[PDB]
């Protein structure tokens, strides 16, 4: 009943250029506020700097929308090739491992 | 002013601080306080023989401190009690000051500035109440006093005015001359 | 007694320095103190500093020494403040009064004053592409968006196409980072016909910071 | 925090009292108090200096006093171009502005 869809979202060209890498997950069209994420580097659980924003309301039905940056500096992003955002909601409908699975 | 402004030395004399200011007492008596151009002496235990005339003093506010002797002054900076320093007339129309070490900058140049009071300009550091000697608050103003005219007297067309001082915690409401 | 106080710098940036100048009309130049006071947009009036242009030697409060220069130019009848290493909390309007007595090594009461000059100190944002980049989704709807960062002020408008697809726009709320500096991620559903043709601009309006960025995003 | 106002946020109606307070923190400052007035966006203007000498320009509804510390201002007859943010500052050798009250004529 109205379970998450996953998106992510990678760094800008030119953010690297910049420095400090955000990448992004998204969660789209689940009904009840509730959902954990976790941003797993490799096999590291980061919890330094990872911020979470959902969205108000959508009038309609409790339809919010899950936006969680992860942040980290240029230095850090290489010698680093996996990122990862793993989703456990109310409906869980099994977790779905959906993974930027390169560094590029 | 019979050849007393004429070559003195410009207000805005060359040279600036290098660095840190030190203090000095260079002795400074070769001609008469026709200008702000002098470096003052201490006086010590003076003979009140010669002395004639008021000898008003400067804490700034001016005061007439009399000889304590007759046919004394140890100058002292006011957060150390007494005056910061005065002058008189004496003898045959000769004219003398004294007053705390003159405050030297540290710099270079042919003629480095002796300042013996404010020249902030030349040193970004220089505070009358601890580089300061004589009447002289800035390079062109003095404090007046009825005898001003008697021991400047290259000081008519200069303008009055009041001013508030604050030296430490203590407030000067005072009188002080300066041209424009 | 008119003080035409000429503006400064309305908008300026983090870091950098800012002159505000201040000119007296009539009058005697050279014998009444020029006062600098400023107050914020909603806050108490602060006493920045003073200076009496004829002894040389400027008043600053305890809390703007080593950061703060005043100045006086008696040719042209004119003070001028330097201020130096700003810092977003500086938003504030500057006023240029005049002291009623001189005095050393204090401040006295202000009598006439004369027009504020606005000082908005502001960091424009830097807006970048969320690409759809997945490498594999050779299909339908797909999620695009333009992040949004390093933006102290906080309104921001975000739009797409010059005003369209307003069903599937989802801004979110800003977030606060580490360094203070706000930051965004608006974020849009499109079935482009399963191709990327249109021209997908998003025109982030950034009043404070007087820029406006149209940005591009496609897959690359 | 050296010279603050009690009275905060206030509010009344033409024809009534109001008494701001400026209290000197420890010093009796020797009697240098200023008073202010700011009107929703124009500059500030100048009421009372020594806080017993009144300026030119301003009525005698404005009647500041004070002696050694908690200095006041009285503002009787209020009228509707009364409101404003009136400030209290101490010049000498400590200057200092004071907080801003916030009368809400209505």
């Amino acid at each position: 009943v109205a379970a998450p869809s996953v998106f992510i979202f990678p760094p800008s060209d030119e953010q690297l250029k910049s420095g400090t890498a955000s990448v992004v997950c998204l969660l789209n069209n689940f009904y009840p506020r509730e959902a954990k994420v976790q941003w797993k580097v490799d096999n590291a659980l980061q919890s330094g700097n990872s911020q979470e924003s959902v969205t108000e309301q959508d009038s309609k039905d409790s339809t919010y929308s899950l936006s969680s940056t992860l942040t980290l500096s240029k230095a850090d992003y290489e010698k680093h090739k996996v990122y990862a955002c793993e989703v456990t909601h109310q409906g869980l409908s099994s977790p779905v491992t959906k993974s930027f699975n390169r560094g590029e | 002013c019979p050849e007393r402004m004429a070559h003195c030395r410009p207000i805005d004399e060359f040279a600036q601080g290098w660095g840190p200011i030190t203090y000095a007492e260079g002795h400074g008596s070769d001609q008469r306080p026709y200008c702000w151009h002098y470096a003052p002496r201490q006086c010590g235990t003076i003979p009140a023989s010669q002395v004639c005339g008021p000898v008003y003093c400067f804490t700034p506010s001016p005061v007439v401190v009399g000889t304590t002797d007759r046919f004394i002054l140890n100058n002292t900076r006011p957060p150390q009690g007494n005056w910061f320093g005065c002058t008189w007339m004496n003898s045959t129309g000769f004219t003398k000051t004294c007053g705390g070490p003159p405050c030297n900058i540290g710099g270079v140049g042919n003629n480095t500035l002796t300042c013996p009071t404010d020249c902030f300009r030349k040193h970004p550091e220089a505070t009358y109440t601890k580089c300061g000697s004589g009447p002289w608050l800035t390079p062109r103003c003095l404090v007046d006093y009825p005898y001003r005219l008697w021991h400047y007297p290259c000081t008519v067309n200069f303008t009055i005015f009041k001013v508030r001082m604050y030296v430490g915690g203590v407030e000067h409401r005072l009188n002080a001359a300066c041209n424009i | 007694q008119i003080q035409l106080v000429q503006s400064g710098a309305e908008v300026k940036k983090p870091g950098s320095s800012v002159k505000v100048s201040c000119r007296a009309s009539g009058g005697s130049f050279g014998t009444y103190g020029i006062t600098w006071v400023r107050q914020a947009p909603g806050q108490g009036l602060e006493w920045v500093g003073g200076i009496v242009p004829l002894f040389d030697r400027p008043n600053y409060a305890q809390k703007f020494q080593d950061r703060v220069a005043i100045t006086a130019d008696e040719s042209t009848s004119t003070a001028y403040m330097e201020l130096s290493s700003l810092r977003f909390d500086d938003t504030a309007v500057y006023y240029c009064a005049r002291e009623a007595d001189i005095v050393v090594g204090g401040s006295s009461y202000f009598d006439s004053w004369g027009q504020g000059t606005l000082v908005t100190v502001t960091k424009g944002p830097s807006v970048f592409p969320l690409a759809p980049s997945s490498k594999s989704t050779s299909g339908g709807t797909a999620a695009l968006g333009c992040l949004v960062k390093d933006y102290f002020p906080e309104p921001v408008t975000v739009s797409w196409n010059s005003g369209a697809l307003t069903s599937g726009v989802h801004t979110f709320p800003a977030v606060l980072q580490s360094s203070g500096l706000y930051s965004l991620s608006s974020v849009v559903t499109v079935p482009s016909s399963s191709l990327g043709t249109q021209t997908y601009i998003c025109n982030v309006n950034h009043k404070p910071s007087n820029t406006k960025v149209d940005k591009r995003v496609e897959p690359k």
